[PDB]
């Protein structure tokens, strides 16, 4: 009872959806990097024995029609669900390429009284996408709840920009698939994002020639209404 | 290094 | 793959 | 290593912010039962050894001098930090007994370049508060820091959603918390303790009400961490 | 039961 069921049949579905460009609608810039992300995600997940699939450069409408769609399948065989969402983002929101989305929207398509087959499953949300424009300078060193069993693993703290490095891929990203490489045999999520929050925070700080924007730092943000423990092994 |  | 159904 | 530090000479301070009564002319209800929160919390925290503040219907004005005063504090010798609000509220807010306080007002105070001394120590802020006023039905069954870094928000209740509180026997949540502290400080790491009580609000708890638009509604916490390391109380 |  303290920890998720994990051995039905199917780990669950990984929905990966990588916005790398935009339309001009919104202008918004290509974002350099995202398909390193991405595939380093697909990789990650299929070691972790997801399903994965991954979609690429999805309009706003498509976004709500595909979660729509996930949301109506019958999950009664998979032990869980993660979706990654890879885009430019505000607070609250996720950008499809032609404008935002409400990430509530999203989210409320896998409650548990709307997604039966989900109920009581742990629902992972992962999103790397700016939360705001803020910069941090840093410092020297018989029911249940229908919001119940959700995480949200956002890449940084709310308001603020979240980084993602042109070659390497997004700083959250490349430390969450790392963790998970090193950890998933042997710790908790929660304590592998807990080494993600660590990474980020100690081994990655912005270069810039734009002074505005150089020796900038980055924590990331779990958000957990999960109810019991998640180990992938 | 570029924000997102 | 990428961009499976 | 993985693990914050918890071995100074102090664990720390626990501030409990205890707001029963509010002004009459912000037509906010009084706050019955959380005297039965706070007591529970000041021992808990005590059986933890934190050195415990307990203070009683604050204005705004005065939740932010002692956030302030607080935060201007030497933690040196402190292993982390605690802040406890028990009060009305709405997302992003803390009800003075006056009117509101903004929750970031309260927890910039402590950010690593504000707060020097709690730099790369725990802030664990836990809120008894609403969020908004949506009712859940259920389902039947060389190196810098970021300032950011090292918080902890404990939420009653998820955003956007009312946070709920028994008259007699104190609010779901923080009957909840106390009592998993209780059985577990000295076996689990925090992120796993607020895990079991996530369960045991989610599970454990359901309105009763007269009114049918308040009956049978139910509540999850939820854990905001933006914590570096696993945190022990042993 | 009442609403903070």
């Amino acid at each position: 009872d303290n920890s998720y069921k994990m051995d039905y049949p199917e780990m669950g579905l990984c929905i990966i959806i990588n916005n790398k460009n935009f339309h001009k609608s919104t202008g918004m810039t290509s974002r350099s990097g995202t398909d390193v992300d991405a595939a380093n995600l697909r990789e990650t997940f299929r070691n972790l024995k997801y399903e994965v699939r991954n979609k690429n450069d999805l309009t706003r409408e498509e976004i709500v029609e595909l979660m729509r769609d996930v949301s109506k399948e019958d999950h009664s065989k998979r032990s869980s669900f993660v979706c990654v969402l890879l885009s430019h983002g505000e607070e609250g929101i996720i950008f499809g390429t032609n404008g935002p989305v409400d990430l509530k929207k999203i989210g409320n398509f896998f409650r548990g009284d709307r997604c039966r087959s989900l109920t009581g499953k742990p629902k992972l949300f992962i999103i790397q996408a700016c939360r705001g424009t803020e910069l941090d300078c840093g410092i020297e060193t018989h029911k249940i709840p229908v919001e119940a069993d959700f995480l949200y693993a956002y890449s940084t703290a709310p308001g603020y920009y979240s980084w993602r490095n042109s070659k390497d891929g997004s700083w959250f990203i490349q430390s969450l698939c790392a963790m998970l490489k090193q950890y998933a045999d042997k710790l908790e999520f929660m304590h592998i994002l807990t080494r993600v929050n660590r990474k980020v925070a100690t081994e990655f700080e912005s270069f810039s020639f734009d002074a505005t924007f150089h020796a900038k730092k980055q924590i990331p943000c779990i958000v957990s209404m999960l109810t019991k423990e998640l180990y992938f092994y | 290094d570029e924000v997102d | 793959g990428v961009d499976d159904d």
